[PDB]
Formats: structure tokens, C-alpha cells, sequence
């Protein structure tokens, strides 16, 4: 219990720091609903299971010259959790743009301090994707990849290489790509509807989409997205797997590149 | 809870929304369409001539539909909260 | 580190005070044995030696650390400080050169300076904890 | 054994660990997370967290654990009091009920992850999982279950947002702020459906199935 | 029936109170001059009562800290 | 009896449990929830929560509970002062008016739920309910009542919002923000009715019906 | 009298109760509510809340209270200098100017509400009202006064918004956000009128007439 | 009749003040040499006054904590 | 003099009162309000409030205050360093230059209003106004000046909005949303004119003229 | 040097200044302004800034400052570790690469203004300018550059808006809302050309040049 | 006359400071070996100065708490 | 092991853990302050 | 194999308890009249046991402080 | 020149550091046994350095609070 331990209690601190970074940044782990004590205790109580079989020996220098080590762990956590947010942003884009088609957002068109559309359709699909994530192996693969980072990039004087934050920067990237690739059928069908009801204006310029168009397009959008709700379930697979691969890639890109 | 069940409940949400908002959107569309058909044939028009008809239409719609859409929504929400213990697994 | 490089001096000094303390209590305990030849150490020179060199305690070996149930035992260990003879006054026919008054005034002095070292470490550590809150 | 020696030092530190670990190891995370999410819906919080939701969650978790607490009491405190058990078999006698309760609640895949990362070997039965494995799996499973419940609770209130926004846009009410209109409708949605009783009852039922 | 947290705390407080009351009765008897009771018993029992009350106070402090730790968090 | 041991040890802890449990046991749940919801209506906060609404609610709850406090005073304190009552008889003497007061406000179905999920055996009468059952049931009933009042308060300001929006975009003012036009009319409506008196009087008189 | 114990024990706790009760029993409620409502008009914050509006309000209410504080000084502090007065008659001596001020500001029927709901007996005169009934009465009447002032504040900027929108509509401007054009004209009307001086001064004048 | 918590607080503070006044006048009357008054009673009364004042302080602290915790929540 | 008690007592309290009263007493009010209003134009916020505009405003006010703070330094910090001045004449020696600075910016009539609502007698010269009068007068004058600068800033972007709208209507753009069309043109106008340089320079040159 | 005192004051306080001062000292201002502006085009947010855009800017600025951080590491973290360089030459050696980085992006007349209003005398060379003058000048220059980049990004989406509106209105579509038609066209332009990689690469290249 | 809160705080701080200056002068003269001054006087005056300073500390702390509670109000 | 050695070790480790925790607190606060701005 | 520092704390507590129990049984045996055991030996062992117990108490205090501090980092 | 907030603050922190260093050197020489230095000198200067440290810490806390309050207001 002395420093014969209490500097071997320096075995817990760095892995705890990395696990805590991931928890504070991860998609499900870092939700404001969880009491802060639960997240902290989960970090401590994961590292206690992972800390043995982690041969770590460093020093919390006074006026830390090894804070650049602490940085390292924090950064790796930011790598793992935050990137997994891209998969949600995608749908939080897709569904949002779907509203931007029907009628829901003409307040956001010509000008304000109130957006009012984030509550409407983006939070439908984003929490639907929340559940799709969790239902696997959602909560867990992030933690397993964190342990894998412990084993591939444990603790070192060369923590992070350049040319490797572009990977995450131009990664999304696939935020726009996948948001589209999901919302494309709905957008295309409502484009057809909008152009058709516009062509009605050729027979009579009085038909006034404000009067005719919006009630039609709202029903079309609601019914159609009801019909194309299940299409998300396969897409989320993609939407997570590829991003995992990216993380996996960078996690396994870093050791052979160091 | 399997992805099949989460998609089922999501589509159930979309269809309860459709049932609850269908009469109102429907009556708005019918009223606007009638006023636009009559809009020509003495094509006189200023901008709308149609908003106030839509308000009276949705007023009648909320009254005549009224209880049944509220009951449909209540049935949906009570059934969801009652099956909450069982959707976990 | 740089936490145990600033507190190192008082830690070493206080440990050396404790070591001189049991040397002096060995003087006291052997007050009336014949031919004892009271011992003591030079604190300033030994403290400089400790800071420059380290601990390097001479003489001590424990058993090995195999599977449990192998009866740990240890050899007789002694700090590397070179014991110096205390120059005696008043020969006493039995070789015992332990003068109560000298040994006892040294005991009181060493006790007081050990307490001073404790106070200094306490002050430095309270200062560290006051920075960090 | 110990002789009013380290005892009453271990007891007082046990009391120290009471609030955090023993309320974050049994229940009261799932309930409190569900309440927090429910307050995320229904618009504004308007329920005094530090007092009412916390108190209701604490009472509800006490009512849930009355059987587990009773079994721990009967098999530890009555025997630990003065005869044949004292802080040596007291621990496992009091742990078996809590282990059974925690195992009955764990998602079956979290144990897999934490056994596969703790480098432990194959586990023959339900009992074979130890505390060092059981705790992180239980907290992960509790988080998963709490969020499944909480997002299923959101879905109807976002349905209300959808319908009200779409109706306002259909009438052409250009930029009337649909959240303000939705909030009272969310409130009657949550009171006509007999919301608080159904929610508390569903949580209590789900928490032993 | 149950653990009955309220009942358990009531029983502990009753134990402490009856211990102090009995010690005070013993001191009452001694100072009043009744034979039997001895000075050494009086002091020993009064010190034991002090120890029991101190245990109660420490448990009170830990429980109050626990309760206030639970009630400070957000929901 | 207790002997300046546990006495004044239960007094100080009673005072530490005061701010949460006792203030959320009597009122000030309903009053605070209703004021918060009222403040969501009428536009922005526009009233210093931690300053005026909390203090007004404290005064209101003092006045509402005053008959209860007087009955507790007469039946418990003076008899507890020096003669025939000491902190066990005092407990039921001081609880009985409070238990009656909370019973009169509980939903007649919350007690059912909490008694059935606490394994409680059949209840003979209104007096057989234990405090353990009656606290959380009262809390849930109080939350329901507060939200009911909340919707009923939201209604007229919803009326103002919708009429202003309809008039504006019917007149052709297609996209002038109706909240900005409406806010002075919300304040006007709530001041001509003398809204604060009606609200606080109705809350007080509802709280004993 | 009191003895440098409870004296200097009532003092420190009085300073504890200062920030809420004393700043919300005198002024600074009407003034801060008017300032906040004014800030809702004219668009965005345009004045840092916690810093300039709050500080300016604190100065302003010190300036209104300076006569009442002068009378409280003359009737408490000077005699409380060792002689003939120590915190027993000093209490109501220092209350009386403040009670006179509050009565002179309260609604003549909010007193009725908070008296009748207190089961208070029939009152002979203004002096017979207690502080108990006086506080909530003053708070409610002051909220009414603040909302009346706020409505009058919202009048002219409502005028500017409507005239701007109507001009745009007549010119055919289907989809221009009239708020964007109207905001500089809101500030216009608020500076050529020299609005800050007028508003600060009119609050001060309204507060005693 | 009615309670008027301000009245109870005033009563408690007056009790503390009058107890301390009794102790102070008795110390006055002892050190001034008046017959009767004994040193044991003087010390006991001083200690009782100190205990009552400490009880007042602790009750103050709990009441102030309660007030500031009620006033720290959002309406 | 003072004796290392109240010295290092009033020092720490002065530090606590620094961020609010001192900053809203010297400058950084005009600067920050003008930055906020410029942010209102040009479309969305599109510049982080909590970090960059605050930092730039702090730097601008430091640069503008450097002559004032240098006078304060030469008049206190050298002569307060151990000789003939110890935090009694330090206060007024330091206040005088700041007082002259604040007087140089106060509107001629705000002082009049606040003096007339203090019942202060006649004043002889600018040295006769006390800090009590001088704080709120300076604050109100600063708000007026900030709003005037706000007009001068909104003017050109209002021109761009209206000219884009007029071109779009004449061309026959039935209901194109001219705001999205005008935002990049607003940014273009503000970058070619070299608007950040010349804006901060204009504020600075205005602020002491 | 400093002595187990101030070291771990200046460090913890520097960590306190980190998020605002140090982040807006280097980058993440230009990137964040450009990202927000790009979000203004293409319609609504559709990118959760609290979740994604801020983190993307954070990663991008890490990449951007990899060279300056590498040079800082070489100049300080090798020598300053345990030998021959102690927090005085370390400070200037570690200031040199960041200062060159900022000076390389600052418009050559921002520094002019901020020197002419700090009353700085002659500045001998580019290295002679102090951080006092370098900070606000760098911030203003970076704001100019961010607005230029945002304007260029607005160009093509403005072109798409006007061409789509023109096609709709020429083909006879009298009064269709071209914005909802244009939004998917905006997406198509932005994804077919692989727009994100182009944007981040162009920013990265232009940031140091 | 008027109140002038600032003047009242100024006078209170001058009172505290010159009370401490008197105590310090008493200690000076006693340790310097002058007639008159007694050790009981020195100790009592130094304790009085400490009590007055502590009272000032408490009043300051409560004023600062009130200030930072008043100007954390959301307008 | 020497007793004074054990307590000096106690306190050194306690101070080191305190310093690490405070540094992490500052970094986490900076991260959240950066993530709570408007874009 | 493994250290499992909870096992190290258990070992420390067992050491402290065993030392106190040994001192207690030695006092038992001596006051019982058992020949052999000396008085100075009894008192010395009781002294050492007391020091070890205060060792345990200080370790307790600092571990509780450390845990109460690691539960304060925000996540 | 000018007030030079950076240079002034640097000089103040240097004054703190060198007072601590002087105290530490004096204590070093005292415990090494060097003649001259008295014990009261050591204790008094160590306490003076500690008070300087505390004053610096309090100034830092107040300035950090001020900065974080200013940099949080919405503009």
C-alpha cells in the first residue's frame, strides 16, 4: 500500500485516462442523461479489468514533461469515440434534408433564431439509428477497439504520426455521401411530385403551391418515409461497419507506420 | 430487441402519425383544390382566396374527427408504455 | 521525477535523523555493559554523502520469492553509514565510554531536529496540496 | 478474526462506498436515466431533479430491491450479528443474492466481451462469471436497457412534433414556432395516457420481467 | 417481514439511548451513595457509553454524506 | 424516551433532510411545476426563477400548509414540551394530520400501484396506508396534477398565438413572426385578467379543493 | 436584548438572506423585468445580461431606495449606536418606513387575497397588516406592474414592425424577412427618442409617483 | 393557534440570549465577591450556555443550507 | 493607513468585483455591443461569441485603456510602492484619471438625470460629481453610443438587402428567397471594404475622438 | 527559475487559458467560420456542430499544426527534458515557430493598425513585433481570410440557386418555391465532385501556402 | 444625512484597521519594556482585534456570495 | 520499510494523483468549452 | 502470480488485527497469573500494537480522501 | 514604458519563487548543521513564504474566475 504500490498505482492512471476520454466522447457512452458518476466509474471499472496485463511504467513529472504522454491517450480516445459519431451525423443529415423537401423548413429558408426542424425529423432517424447501433454489439465494439489500441499503441515516445488526422478529417466526407445514399429515393420521389405539381401551373398560374402543393407534399413525404423506414436497417449496418473499418484501419495503420 | 423489432416500432410510429395527421392534410388539400378549380372561371385571384376556407375546413376536421384520432393516439401510447417491459427482450 | 527531487533532501535528512536516532538509543541501551565503546555518526558529512551517492546500504539479503509457502527470512542488515567512535572523557574501568550526559543531550538534540524535519516536509507537502486545489 | 480492531474501520469505509458504488451497482442508474430522457422530451425539464425525480427513483429502487435486500439481510445480518458469521463468510453470503439479481438483468453479450478482454477462459455456467467480470457487464447492460426504454419513450412525443409541424405547414402558418404549440399537447399526451403510473409500473415490471 | 430501514435505525438509536440511560442510572446510584455500585464500574460504563454514541455519530455523518451525494446529481 | 443522546441527533439530521424531503412532501412541487409551465407560456423566462417564483412558492406553501402546521403544533410540540410525550408518541401525533393531508390529495389509484408493487397485504382503510406507500404515491399524483394545471394554463395563450398567426397571414403578412407580435398580447391578456391572483388563488384552493 | 451572540448571529444570517429576499422585497423586480422585456423587443440581447442590465438595475434601485434607506438609517443605525435601542424595538423601527413604502406600492386587492387565504382576522388599518401578508402581496402586485410596463414597452416596436411589413407587402415583396429591415429602425426609434434616459427615468418616477 | 415560524425563531433566540445573560450576570456577581454563588455553579452555567449557543449555531447552519439548496433550483 | 489586514482584504474583493463592474465601468461595453450588432447583420452569427469576439474586444479595450492605465500606474503603483501612499490615497489618485476619462464620454444629460434622482444638491464642477452618479450615467451613455454605431453599421447591408430584393422582383423572381442570395454579397461587401480593420479602427477613433 | 511554487500555477492557469486563447491563437477560427458558412449554403445545419463540425475542425487544425508542433517539440521537449534549457530559453524557442506561423498568415496592415493604436514606437523587424500586437492582428486577418473562403464557397451554390430558379420560372412554373428544388441539386453538386475532400485539402493548402 | 453605503464600508474598515493598529502598538510597547501595559491587556486586545477581523471576513464573504448570486441572475 | 519513508511515499503519491486529476479536469473542461460553442 | 492490491489491503488489515490480538492475549495471559510473561514485555507489545493501529487509521483516512477526490473529475 | 501586465505578473511570480527559494536554502543549511541560522528564523521565513504562496493562489483564483465569467457571456 506504500509507493511500493502507490507508484505501481501509476499502472492504472494512463489506461484510465484513455478509457475516460473514449467514454466522454463516445456516441452512447457520452450521453448527457447518464449521471457523471456512472461514466467515471465505468471508466475506472473497465480499466481495473484491463489494467493487469498492461506493462506500463511512466512518470507524472512535476511541471509535466510527460504531459505529452497524457495528450496521447486523450487523443486516441478522441480518435475512437468521436469518429463513431459520423454514422449518426449521416442520418441526422439525411432525415433533415427530407424535411427540407416536404414543407417543414421554409422558416429556415428566407430569414432565424428558431430552426424548429431539428426536433421534427432528424431526431426520428437519429434515435432510430441510436437503437440500431445499440442492438448489436453497438455499445461494445468501441470498447474492444480501445483495448486493441492499448495493445497496438500502448504507451510511447512516438504516439501520433502526421498524415493520419487527414484520415479522420476527410473521412466525413462519407457523412454527406451516406446521408445522400440513404435519403436519395425519398428526395427523388418528392422531386417528381414537386415538378409535377409545378407543371400544373402551366394549365393555370393560379394553382399556388402554397395552397395546393404543401398539403400534398407533406402527406407524400410522411407516407413514403413510412414505406421506406425499413431501408435504414441495412444501411446502418454499412453506416457503422465502414466507419469501424476506418477506425480499425487507422488503429492498425499506426503501428506499422510508427 | 432485434433490428426487426426496432424497424417495426419505427414504422408503427410513422403510421400512427399518418393516421393522426391524415384527415387534416386531406381536408386542406381538398379545400385548396376546390378553391383553385373555382379559382379560374372568373379567374379573379389576389394571392390566396383560400386560407380562410382552409381554416374553416380544418376546424370542421378537428371537430368531426376529434375523439377518434385522440383515442387512436392514446391507444398507441398506452400500448407502447405497457409493452415497454417486454420490448427489452 | 521532479516531485521527489525537490522533496528528496528533507526525506533523506529525516531518514538519516532516524538512523542516527537508533544509533543513539543503542548508546543509551548499552549504558552499563562493559567495554561498549559508544558510537555515533557525523550528520553533515553523511548527509552530503547520501545526496551525492544515494542509499547504497551495505549488507542485507532476503530469501527468494518462489511459490507461496516458502518461509521468508532475511539476513542482518545495516545502513552504509560508517559508525564513528565517540571520544570519551572520564575512563571507567570497564571500557564503557557511554557518558549519560553527552549521549542524552545528543538524543534530545536529534529528537528536536527530527521534529524540525517533519515540520519542513509537512510544510512543503501542504504547499503542494494548496497549489492543486 | 478481527476484534473491534480493523472492524469499524472497514465498516466506516463501507459506509463511504455506499452512495456511489452501492447505488450505481444495483439499480437507480436505469430509472434515473429513463427519467432524464423523459425530461428531455416533454419540452422543458420542469421537474426538480435534485429532489423529486431523484426521490421517486430512490423509492422505486427500494421497492424493487426489497426481496434482494431481505435475502441479504436474512442470510448475512442476522447471522453476522454475534454468531457463526463475521465479515469473512458475511461477504459471500451477502454477495450471492446480489449476484443472482445482477445476472438476471445482464445482456448476454456484455459478459462475452468482458470475459474475452480479461483473458479469462471458457465459462461453464451462469455462476462461473466473477465480480471482476460481472460489474462492467452489468453497468453496460443497464445502460443499454435504459436507452432502449428511453428512446422508445421519445418516439411518441416526436410523433406529436411531426403531426403539429405538418399541420401548421399545411395550413401555411408560415413560421409559427411549432415547439410552443407542441408542448401542451405533449403534456396531455403524457397525462391522458396516465403517464407517470404507467411509466413507473413498466419500469418496475421490466426490472424483473 | 423486511429489513425496515426505519425500524433498524430506531433499534440502533434505542440501543444507544438505553446504554446511556443505564450508565446515567448507575452514576445516579453511585453518587446517591447506594452500596453495590463501584467507582471503577461507573467510569468504565460511562466511557463505553461515550464510545457507542461516537459510533452513532460517525455512522450518522457517513449516511448524511451518502444522502447528500445522491441528491446533488442532475436527472 | 431519548436522552439528549439520540435527541438532538435526530433533530439535526431531521433538519438536513428538511430541504428536499419535507418541501417535496407537502407542496412546492405542484406550485413550482405550475409556475415553470406558466413561464414557458407568456414568452421567455421574464421572471427571476431562483428569486421571485421560488420565494412566492415558499410563502404560498406556508399558507396552504398552515392548518397542517397548526395541528402538528398543538398535537405534538406543546405536548412534547416537558410532559407525557417524547419522540415516539410525538411521531404519530405529528404525522396524523400530515398523513391525512397527503391522503386527501393522492390519486385513488397511485396507492393501488405502489401498494401492489410493495407486496403490501390488503389495506383495511385509509389509515392503514404506510408512509412508505404514501410518499411516492403522493409524489406521482402531485406530478399528474401539476401537469394537468399546466395544460389548462397553456390553453388561452395557445389561443392568442393561433389567432394572431391566422390574422397575420390571412391579411397577407405572409411571414412576419407571430411570436414577436403575440408576446405583448400574451402579457396584456395575462394582466387584464389579473393573472397572478387568479393563478395563485386557484392553486391554493385546488390544493384543498 | 441580545449579547454579541445572537446579535452577530442574526446579522450574518441576515446577510445570507440578503440577495434574494432583500433585493426582491424592495425594487429590482419591476426594474429587471422591464429591462428583460425591453430586451426581448429590439431583437437580440444587445446588452450583456449578468453585467450591464443587472448592474444598472442594482444602481437604479439603490437610487430609488435611498430615501427609505435614509429613514431606516435615522431610525435604526444612529440610535442602535449603543443607546436605548438594540435589535428589539430596532426591528420594527427599521421596518416601518419599508412597510409604508411597500403598502404604498401594493395592489389594494392582493392584500385581500393573501389575507383571506391566511385565515387572518379583520384588519383595522394599513398599520395592522403583518409582514407575513405583506410580502407575497407586494411581490404579486409588483409582477403586475412590471407586466403592464412591459406591454407599454412592446407597443411602439410592434408599430414599427407592422408598418415595415405593410410597406414591404404593398411594394409586392413576397418573401423578404421584414424583421431584418425593421431591426435598425427599432434601434432608431429607441435612440432618437433617447430611450435609455426616458425609460430609466420613467421607471424611477413610476416607482413612487 | 397559528405558528408563525418567525415567532418560534424569535422565541429560540430569546431563550439563548436570556440563558447567556443569566450566565454573564452570575459571573459578574461571582467575581464581584457577592456571597452565595459558588464556582462550580458558575462553571456549569457557563458550559450550559456554551452548549445552547452551539445548538443555535448548528440549527442555523442546517436552516441556511436548506434555504440555499431550495433557492438553488430552477422554477 | 491599513495594516495588511484590510489591505489584502479589499484587494481580493476588488479582484472579485473586477470582471463585472470594472469591465462594464471602463469600456468593452460599446465594443461588445457593436460586435454583437455587426454579427446580427451579415446573416448568421458565423463568428464564435464565447471566444473570438470576446478576445478581440478585450484586446481593443486594453489598447484603448493603455493611456488611462499608464496614468493610474504612474500615479499609484510607483507612489504606492512602499512610500507616502498606501491604499487610501492610492484609491483616489487612481480614480481621478479614470473619472476624467469616463466624464469625457458621458452624455451631458445622463449625469443630469441621475443627479436629479439622487436629490443631490447643486454641483460646482466636473470634479464634484461622485462615482455614485458617474457609474450609471456612463453606462447609459455607453448604451446610446453603441446603438448609434449600430445604425451606422446596419446601413450598408440594409442597402444590399433592399437592392438585391428590388432587382429580383423587377426581374420577375416571384418568390426567390433573397436572403440566401444577399448573404454572400454581404460578406463580399464587408471583405473588399476591408471591414474588420476599418471597423475596429473606427470604434477606437470614436471612443476618445 | 521557479520553485515548486509558481510551477503548477502557471501550468494549470495556462491549461485554463487553453480552450479560448490558445485555440483562437492558431487556427480553428478560419476552419470553423468556413464550415459554418458552408452549412449556410446547402440549406439547414444537417451537421450537428456540437457533435461533428467542431470535432472535424479540431482534427483539421491538429493536422494543420503538425509542423509547428513538431518544431516546438524538437526545440523544447528534447532539450527542456532534464538538462541545459530551463523555461527561459525554452519559452522563446517554443514561441518562435508559433509566432512565425501567425506572422506568416497576418495581413501586413493589420499589424500596422494595432501598432498605431498601441502607441508602439518603431518596430525594427518582423521578429520585433510582440504578441501583444500579434494576437488581435492575427485574429482580424484570419477573419478576413475566412470570409474570403466562405465567399468563394458561396459562389457555386449561388449559381445553382439562380440557374434553377431561372429554369423553373422560364419553363412557366410561375410561383414554385425554388429553394426546395435547389437543395438536392446542392447536394448533388457537393457529392459528385467529392466536395468535402476538395474543401479540407484546399483549406489545408491555403492555410500556410 | 444620506446613507452612502461606500462610506459605511470605508468607516468599518478604518475601525478594524485602527483597532488592529492599537493592538499592534500595545504589543510593541510591551515587548519593548515600557511601564503601564500589562500582559493581560496585550492578550485581550490582540484577541479583540482578531475577533473584529474575523467578523470583517465573514461580512465580506457573505457580501461576495450575495453579489455573485445577484449577478448570476438571468435577465 | 522505514515509517517516515512510508508516509513520505503516501503523501508524494497523493500529491501526484491530485495533480494528474486536476490536469485532466482542466483538459476536459477545455474540450467541453470548445464543443459547446456555436458554429 | 498476481498482487490484486485489494488483497494487499486485506493483508495489511489482517496484520494489524493479528498484532492487536496477540497483544490482547498476552495481556490476558499475564493478568490471569500465568508465569513467564513480564510486565515490560506486555506494555511494549501493547505500545507497538497501538502504533500499528494508528498506521491503519491514517491509511484509511488518506485512501478515503483519495477516493473522494478521484470521484470528482468530470467526464 | 507601460504597465506591462505580462511583465508585471512575471515579476510578481518571480518574487514568490525566490522567497520560497530563500526559505528552502535557509532550511537546507539549518538541517545540514551549518552554524549561524537560528530555528525561529527558519520557521518564520518558511511561514512567510507560505503566506506569499497563499496570496498568489488567491489572486490566481480570483483572476481565473473573472476571466471565465467574462468569456462566457453571450454576445
Amino acid at each position: 500500500t506504500s509507493e511500493q504500490w502507490l507508484y505501481w498505482l501509476h499502472l492504472y492512471f494512463w489506461p484510465l485516462l484513455r478509457v475516460l476520454a473514449l467514454i466522454s466522447t463516445a456516441p452512447i457512452l457520452s450521453e448527457r442523461a447518464i449521471p457523471k458518476r456512472v461514466k467515471l466509474g465505468l471508466g475506472i471499472m473497465i480499466t481495473l479489468v484491463i489494467a493487469p496485463s498492461l506493462p506500463a511504467n511512466d512518470t507524472p513529472l512535476f511541471s509535466i514533461a510527460a504531459l505529452w504522454l497524457a495528450m496521447q491517450q486523450i487523443l486516441i480516445g478522441i480518435a475512437l469515440g468521436f469518429t463513431m459519431q459520423f454514422a449518426f451525423a449521416a442520418v441526422r443529415t439525411a432525415g433533415e434534408f427530407i424535411g427540407l423537401q416536404m414543407g417543414l423548413s421554409f422558416a429556415t429558408f428566407v430569414d432565424p433564431g428558431s430552426h424548429l426542424n431539428m426536433p421534427v425529423l432528424a431526431r426520428i432517424m437519429d434515435m432510430l439509428a441510436m437503437l440500431l447501433f445499440l442492438t448489436f454489439n453497438g455499445h461494445l465494439w468501441l470498447i474492444s477497439l480501445l483495448v486493441d489500441t492499448f495493445h497496438t499503441l500502448p504507451i510511447g515516445s512516438n504516439p501520433v504520426n502526421s498524415n493520419a488526422f487527414m484520415a479522420l478529417a476527410r473521412a466525413g466526407g462519407l457523412i454527406f455521401l451516406n446521408g445522400l445514399m440513404l435519403a436519395l429515393p425519398v428526395i427523388t420521389l418528392l422531386l417528381t411530385l414537386n415538378l409535377a405539381l409545378g407543371l400544373l401551373n402551366r394549365m393555370a398560374p393560379q394553382l399556388s403551391i402554397f395552397v395546393i402543393g404543401f398539403p400534398l407534399t407533406l402527406t407524400v413525404g410522411i407516407m413514403l418515409m413510412a414505406a421506406l423506414m425499413p431501408l435504414i436497417a441495412p444501411f446502418c449496418e454499412h453506416l457503422f461497419s465502414e466507419i469501424f473499418n476506418l477506425l480499425a484501419d487507422i488503429v492498425s495503420e499506426m503501428p506499422i507506420n510508427n | 430487441m432485434t433490428p426487426e423489432s426496432v424497424m417495426m416500432m419505427g414504422t408503427e410510429a410513422m403510421k400512427v402519425a399518418l393516421a393522426l395527421a391524415a384527415p387534416l392534410l386531406l381536408v386542406a388539400l381538398i379545400t385548396g383544390l376546390i378553391i383553385s378549380i373555382l379559382q379560374a372561371a372568373t379567374q379573379i385571384n389576389e394571392m390566396t382566396l383560400s386560407f380562410i376556407p382552409k381554416i374553416v375546413a380544418v376546424f370542421i376536421a378537428i371537430i368531426v374527427a376529434g375523439p377518434w384520432m385522440l383515442n387512436l393516439l392514446l391507444d398507441y401510447v398506452r400500448t407502447l408504455f405497457s409493452n415497454l417491459p417486454y420490448i427489452i427482450g | 521525477d521532479r516531485l521527489d527531487a525537490a522533496l528528496r533532501f528533507q526525506q533523506e535528512a529525516l531518514n538519516l535523523r532516524a538512523q542516527r536516532q537508533e544509533i543513539l538509543a543503542a548508546n543509551i541501551a548499552n549504558a552499563d555493559t562493559p567495554g561498549y565503546q559508544a558510537r555515533d555518526i557525523d550528520f553533515a558529512s553523511e548527509l552530503k554523502k547520501v545526496m551525492v551517492r544515494g542509499r547504497e546500504e551495505t549488507g542485507g539479503v532476503a530469501l527468494t520469492l518462489t511459490s507461496s509457502h516458502h518461509i521468508p527470512a532475511q539476513a542482518v542488515s545495516s545502513p552504509a553509514v560508517d559508525l564513528l567512535y565517540r571520544v570519551p572523557d572520564q575512563p571507567s574501568l570497564d571500557g564503557n565510554t557511554v557518558d549519560m550526559d553527552r549521549e542524552r543531550t545528543q538524543f534530545a538534540d536529534n529528537s528536536l531536529k527530527y521534529q524540525m524535519g517533519l515540520t519542513v516536509l509537512g510544510s512543503q507537502l501542504k504547499g503542494m496540496m494548496n497549489v492543486l486545489q | 478474526s478481527w476484534s473491534l480492531s480493523v472492524q469499524t474501520l472497514v465498516f466506516i469505509t463501507s459506509l463511504t462506498f455506499l452512495p456511489a458504488i452501492l447505488l450505481m451497482m444495483t439499480s437507480f442508474t436505469r430509472i434515473i436515466i429513463v427519467f432524464g430522457l423523459l425530461r428531455n422530451a416533454l419540452g422543458t425539464p420542469s421537474a426538480p431533479p435534485n429532489q423529486v425525480l431523484l426521490g421517486l427513483a430512490l423509492f422505486l429502487t427500494f421497492f424493487i430491491m426489497s426481496p434482494v435486500i431481505d435475502k441479504i439481510y436474512v442470510d448475512a445480518y442476522q447471522p453476522f450479528s454475534e454468531q457463526k458469521i463475521s465479515m469473512q463468510e458475511a461477504l459471500d453470503k451477502g454477495a450471492q443474492p446480489l449476484r443472482a439479481f445482477m445476472l438476471r438483468q445482464t445482456r448476454e453479450a456484455d459478459l462475452a466481451l468482458f470475459a474475452r478482454l480479461a483473458n479469462s477462459g471458457p465459462l461453464q455456467g451462469p455462476e462461473a462469471v466473477p465480480m471482476r467480470i460481472l460489474l462492467p457487464a452489468y453497468v453496460t447492460s443497464e445502460l443499454k436497457t435504459a436507452f432502449q426504454i428511453g428512446f422508445t419513450i421519445f418516439i411518441p412525443f416526436l410523433i406529436i412534433d411531426l403531426v403539429i409541424a405538418s399541420v401548421l405547414m399545411a395550413l401555411g402558418m408560415m413560421m409559427v414556432p411549432p415547439a410552443t404549440i407542441a408542448l401542451p399537447f405533449k403534456l396531455m399526451l403524457f397525462v391522458l395516457v396516465d403517464g407517470w403510473q404507467l411509466l413507473m409500473g413498466s419500469l418496475a415490471q421490466s426490472f424483473y420481467s | 417481514s423486511t429489513v425496515s430501514f426505519a425500524g433498524q435505525l430506531h433499534a440502533a438509536l434505542d440501543r444507544i439511548s438505553d446504554r446511556q440511560a443505564a450508565a446515567r442510572v448507575q452514576a445516579e446510584k453511585f453518587t446517591l451513595g447506594e452500596p453495590g455500585i463501584a467507582l471503577n464500574d461507573v467510569m468504565a460504563d460511562m466511557q463505553k457509553a461515550s464510545v457507542s454514541m461516537q459510533m452513532g455519530i460517525q455512522v450518522r455523518n457517513k449516511l448524511v454524506a451518502a444522502y447528500q451525494e445522491v441528491m446533488s446529481m442532475q436527472v
